[PDB]
């Protein structure tokens, strides 16, 4: 039918375009992650519970 | 802080009155009965009645009751299908004459089957309403098509004792309804426990006492409920 | 056809192609990269407040920017807007459709957005020129379920919907600017990223899509969950997103990397997950189930920190407060737990 | 009654006293040396012969026996016969003189109300602990269970009351400080509050038939405006004949701290009503069992006539229809062994009801085992 | 109801009972 | 990501047998239940066989009862439809679905007209 054939000539495309980007290293990505996380460690409540003087709900 | 007294006055004045509101509110929640209309639209599903979704309110012996039936939604439902778990009862509507025409009943039999088994909807009940007797019968009684060519069990199966066949019914077409219910019954029992039941009906859409059989089907449902609740049941 | 099998010949090499790009990129795992990371111990959170008021199941809640104010949506046709520190509800917005799954607040918090199985998003405005909430404007574009829907800003809105596409509003002239297209199951969730410049989406055909708001094209497709995608969200830098699947599993996607950088599944765990969330830092990963419980997850590993074990059915949404102060746990029970 | 004869027999006390002040015999110092008996009055008679004087009339029995009559022998010298080797008169009583069911029945009935105050205190615990079973159908269960604490407690109280109104030190008073633990306005109330505590059971039990006879066959209802129409009716009604059988005790017949129903006209003013209930409730009770053998009948034969068993025997203490087997049994009538059946049978079954009734709805409860289940996995959690 | 019919009888038991005593008490003295 | 993998459909005279297979990949196998669907030329999908997650629980629709059986591999994560007596009537596209969710009674939309984790499916043509 000419729907699937359209739904596959657009399958296709975008599978080009998709193929054709930048990656990279899954460590450093990693290393990425695992900065952020140390770098905003002091600042997540949930992390460090703070004490009742400054909790809004306690 | 008189003006945070000042506000929080106001607020708690706030929500007493949104709290007064939700009190009518509760109560117009909870004398309504909602009822989820489910079935296929070659069903007669749309005859029996008479945007995603279509409301109509009725009363019966002064009990409202709010029927809700599918609008423009995909055929997908495995994740709309759970808002409805809350409700009163789902109306299924088979069109029972529609055993060869794609074997239609056999899909309606897999529809009601994962229904059935599903996890959000195991305490949910289904008045179930197998439509289309005037149509079954014509199609019965003419010979031209068979039931066992799309279901062999209907060589051996044998007419209930149970049956109530209305006067001047064949028994062929007695026995094609009661077969035709009997699978639906067969998917209810292999799972019950008592969590939820099924209500099979024999149902044309042009039927006036249909409205009386949901009311039925929804009491006695209201009171299994509460008998459950004080382990009469 | 053989046009037909020639074009899906082709796609079976271009994804074949993908996947040994992705596999050249993956020199090394991130579980193997946070060994010498301390653990983050046991993560003890408490019941801080239950809001309760809701008749029946909550689908959607949404915390305010100022994460003080939230709005949460049940299936009895209301939207109440609660102020979280004292529990007061600010307002009770009946609902012309009773069968509402997603809610918005606006960052302004002017607005407030919600829709369900009626295809219709209604925007509402709270702060009242008279002083009573009414409908703002209904957008009904959508041929099927809303399931999800956030503000951009005033005036701009992005909706998921069960028939497969996602949509950019215009809400002052109520008309779709934007359709994104590619899903071939139903959108079940969106994230906007930080800046407002993506968004990804999960949906029913166990993949999600990273979308250009300003071009409606999609920019990458990330697969490896086996199931239907009910949850996602962005990690806080913007670079990442979890998901939550109906497979029991939550995973890590990385946007640069261009795949999973890891699993959190236990073998205990086999039920479905309903919603994530990023703690502030990033470093816990708060997911739902549907065994009424939420699991806290080391981000950076694999361990399951704590359980936040309060309600009593299905726990349906939950949302940390932008300032990462609290944590607020929709449930099917028609009640919200805030969690420190 | 122990007061009338005190007050006969000071009466008869002071006609010896006048009686003696005008002695038939002006000292004839040759007449017997009559004394006044603390038991009964005599004169002094012939000396050498015996003297025959009628008993006296403040006995209960021997004021309608006058053939009886106590005899003393006096010497010539005015002395009589010596007694148990005494030199005391003589005296012949013998022509005018004249439990274990009721203690079984207080030992049955203290130990059962024991045990269910105590199963009654902890499954109202239970109950009202667990957030998630606060319901109006609990809430009534919670009433029902304050109304058995409160009767029990009653029965306790007014055992211990009838203890002291019978002690060594309280009959001591009777006859010489006049005034004691029965004459007093504490007493009264007592019972009183007794008399509430049963009534205001029985209302409950009627409460509980009529709320799940609402919820089964009598549609929908405003939930909040019915539940303080039934608090009224569980508390604020026995107030309507309690307080006004109070008031005709206290005008009528006061006495005994209204512990002895001499009059039955006015014990019928608490009766009547408790009939009623219990009639109610068994009424209530027939349809419910009606309409579960209806719903098993919807659904094998021998396994529908155990759930059927299991279902009524569930149901008998939260209605409480035992007490309709010897309701219409009257006091009036109820004599011999027949009464005593009556009185053990309904003792003991009220004794044990708030133990059955707080097992079976709260200990075997599902929904409350299933919240011990939770509140232990959250533990390990 | 049992508990006031039982009351009754106990009560004029102990009434018979305490007459009897008082009225063994003046055969003493 | 998951993907199915139907062969051995083809060209079978009438009262002839075939074999379906089925290769499945990214998803845990013995965790599933699987489906077989087919679509009669110019007609909607309908529903023929399933078996359950370990291979016990069996059914199949009326009319390819005590023709087609269904039989599943865990080790190899293979599904298979042997077939034994073909009609005409039989001539469709066979697709090798699964149910969306692992360790479920329930089989909602495996045969929605847009439904994913089915496969592209074999053709089975009986004629002569």
């Amino acid at each position: 039918n000419t729907a699937s054939i359209a739904q596959a000539r657009k399958l296709v495309e975008q599978l080009k375009m998709e193929a054709n980007i930048d990656r990279i290293k899954v460590s450093k990505a990693a290393a990425d992650l695992m900065a952020y996380c140390e770098a905003h460690a002091k600042e997540d409540p949930l992390l460090t519970p703070v004490p009742a003087s400054e909790n809004p709900f306690r | 802080t008189e003006d945070q007294r000042n506000e929080e006055k106001a607020q708690r004045e706030a929500n007493k009155k949104i709290e007064k509101q939700l009190q009518k509110d509760k109560q117009v929640y909870r004398a309504t009965h909602r009822l989820l209309l489910l079935g296929a639209g070659e069903s007669g599903k749309n005859t029996i009645v008479k945007s995603g979704i279509f409301e109509t309110k009725f009363q019966v012996d002064k009990v409202n009751f709010h029927m809700f039936d599918v609008g423009a939604q995909r055929d997908e439902r495995r994740k709309w299908i759970q808002c409805f778990n809350d409700v009163t009862a789902i109306i299924f509507v088979v069109a029972s004459s529609s055993y060869n025409m794609t074997n239609r009943l056999q899909a309606a039999l897999k529809l009601f089957d994962s229904i059935w088994n599903n996890k959000w909807l195991r305490d949910t009940s289904v008045i179930l309403f197998l439509n289309k007797q005037d149509l079954l019968a014509e199609k019965v009684l003419a010979g031209k098509s068979k039931i066992e060519d799309y279901f062999p069990e209907f060589a051996r199966y044998t007419t209930p004792e149970d049956a109530t066949p209305e006067p001047g019914e064949d028994p062929r077409v007695t026995r094609a309804k009661y077969f035709i219910r009997d699978e639906f019954l067969r998917i209810s029992t292999a799972s019950g426990d008592g969590r939820h039941y099924c209500y099979p009906h024999f149902t044309c859409s042009v039927d006036t006492e249909n409205i009386r059989r949901v009311f039925n089907d929804c009491r006695d449902i209201i009171q299994r409920m509460h008998l459950r609740q004080y382990e009469l049941l | 056809q053989s046009e037909l099998d020639q074009l899906r010949q082709e796609a079976e090499q271009l994804k074949n192609q993908i996947r040994d790009a992705r596999k050249a990129c993956a020199d090394a795992t991130l579980s193997q990269i946070t060994n010498n990371i301390d653990p983050v111990g046991r993560i003890q959170m408490r019941t801080r407040r239950t809001l309760r008021g809701h008749l029946a199941k909550i689908y959607a809640m949404h915390w305010g920017t100022d994460s003080r104010l939230l709005v949460s949506a049940s299936q009895d046709g209301k939207l109440i807007i609660w102020d979280s520190y004292t529990t007061n509800k600010v307002h009770a917005i009946p609902l012309r459709s009773s069968w509402v799954m997603t809610c918005a607040y606006a960052p302004s918090g002017n607005y407030v957005a919600c829709g369900g199985l009626d295809n219709i998003c209604s925007i509402y405005n709270l702060k009242t020129r008279e002083g009573n909430v009414r409908v703002s404007r209904e957008l009904a574009g959508h041929t099927g379920y809303l399931s999800c829907c956030r503000f951009l800003d005033d005036n701009q809105i992005v909706t998921s919907s069960g028939d497969t596409t996602c949509a950019l509003w215009d809400i002052e002239t109520g008309q779709q600017t934007t359709t994104f297209t590619g899903h071939t199951g139903d959108v079940m969730s969106l994230s906007l990223a930080p800046d407002t410049r993506l968004f990804v989406s999960g949906a029913c055909d166990a993949s999600a899509k990273l979308w250009d708001v300003r071009e409606g094209m999609c920019r990458q497709t990330f697969t490896g969950h086996e199931s239907d995608i009910n949850a996602i969200c962005f990690f806080p830098n913007g670079n990442a997103f979890a998901t939550g699947s109906d497979d029991a599993t939550c995973r890590l996607f990385d946007l640069r990397a261009d795949q999973e950088l890891m699993t959190y599944s236990h073998d205990n765990i086999i039920c479905g997950i309903t919603s994530v969330s990023f703690s502030k830092s990033g470093r816990l990963l708060l997911a739902g189930y549907d065994d009424f419980n939420c699991n806290v997850w080391d981000a950076l590993k694999a361990d399951r920190a704590g359980v936040l074990a309060g309600h009593d059915n299905r726990v349906s949404c939950l949302g940390v407060t932008d300032d990462g102060m609290a944590v607020a746990t929709g449930s099917w029970d028609s009640f919200l737990k805030i969690w420190n | 009654s122990l007061w009338e004869t005190v007050q006969k027999w000071r009466e008869y006390r002071r006609q010896c006293q006048r009686s003696l002040t005008e002695d038939p015999p002006p000292a004839t110092d040759l007449f017997c040396n009559r004394t006044f008996d603390e038991y009964a009055c005599w004169p002094d008679g012939e000396p050498g012969s015996f003297v025959n004087v009628s008993c006296p009339w403040y006995l209960p029995w021997a004021s309608s026996v006058p053939q009886g009559h106590v005899y003393r022998f006096c010497t010539a010298e005015g002395l009589w016969l010596q007694k148990d080797n005494s030199s005391l008169p003589w005296r012949d009583l013998s022509e005018c003189e004249e439990e274990e069911q009721l203690l079984f029945l207080y030992i049955i009935y203290t130990v059962g109300y024991a045990l269910s105050f105590s199963a009654l205190v902890i499954a109202s615990a239970i109950l009202l602990g667990f957030r998630h079973l606060h319901c109006t159908r609990n809430y009534i269960h919670l009433n029902l269970f304050a109304s058995f604490i409160l009767r029990a407690l009653s029965v306790f109280i007014k055992d211990a009351a009838l203890k002291w109104m019978y002690s060594t030190a309280a009959q001591q008073h009777q006859w010489d400080g006049l005034l004691s633990y029965q004459d007093s306005l504490s007493c009264r109330l007592v019972f009183l509050l007794m008399q509430y505590c049963v009534a205001a059971n029985y209302y409950w039990l009627l409460v509980e038939g009529v709320y799940l006879y609402t919820l089964l066959a009598f549609s929908v209802f405003s939930e909040q405006w019915i539940f303080r129409l039934y608090v009224s009716i569980g508390w604020g009604v026995p107030l309507l004949f309690v307080v006004p059988w109070g008031i005709v005790k206290y005008l009528y017949e006061d006495e005994g701290c209204w512990t002895r129903n001499s009059n039955m006209n006015y014990w019928l003013i608490i009766r009547l009503p408790i009939l009623f209930a219990i009639g109610v409730n068994f009424l209530i009770f027939v349809r419910v069992i009606c309409i579960v053998v209806s719903k098993l009948k919807a659904n094998c034969k021998t396994d529908i006539k155990c759930r059927l068993a299991k279902s009524t025997l569930t149901l008998i203490p939260l209605l409480g229809t035992h007490e309709v087997i010897f309701a219409f049994v009257m006091d009036e009538h109820a004599r011999g062994t027949l009464r005593f059946i009556k009185l053990f049978t309904e003792l003991s079954f009220t004794s044990f009801q708030g133990l059955m009734v707080a097992i079976l709805y709260c200990f075997v409860n599902n929904e409350v085992q299933l919240e011990f289940r939770k509140s232990w996995e959250r533990w390990r959690l | 109801h049992g508990e006031x019919t039982f009351t009754s009888d106990l009560s004029k038991q102990m009434e018979e009972e305490a007459v009897r005593l008082f009225i063994e008490w003046l055969k003493n003295g | 990501q998951v993907q199915l993998q139907e062969s051995g459909g083809g060209l079978v005279q009438p009262g002839g047998s075939l074999r379906l297979s089925c290769a499945a990949s990214g998803f845990t196998f013995s965790n599933y239940k699987m489906n077989w669907v087919r679509q009669a030329p110019g007609k909607g999908l309908e529903w023929v066989s399933d078996i359950s997650q370990s291979g016990a629980s069996i059914s199949y629709t009326g009319s390819v009862k005590g023709r087609f059986t269904i039989s599943r591999d865990n080790a190899k994560n293979t599904l298979y439809l042997q077939m034994n007596s073909l009609k005409p009537e039989d001539t469709a596209v066979y697709y090798c679905a699964r149910c969306p969710a692992p360790f479920t009674r329930d089989c909602f939309d495996v045969t929605s007209t847009t439904y994913a984790y089915r496969g592209q499916g074999t053709q089975v043509t009986v004629s002569s």
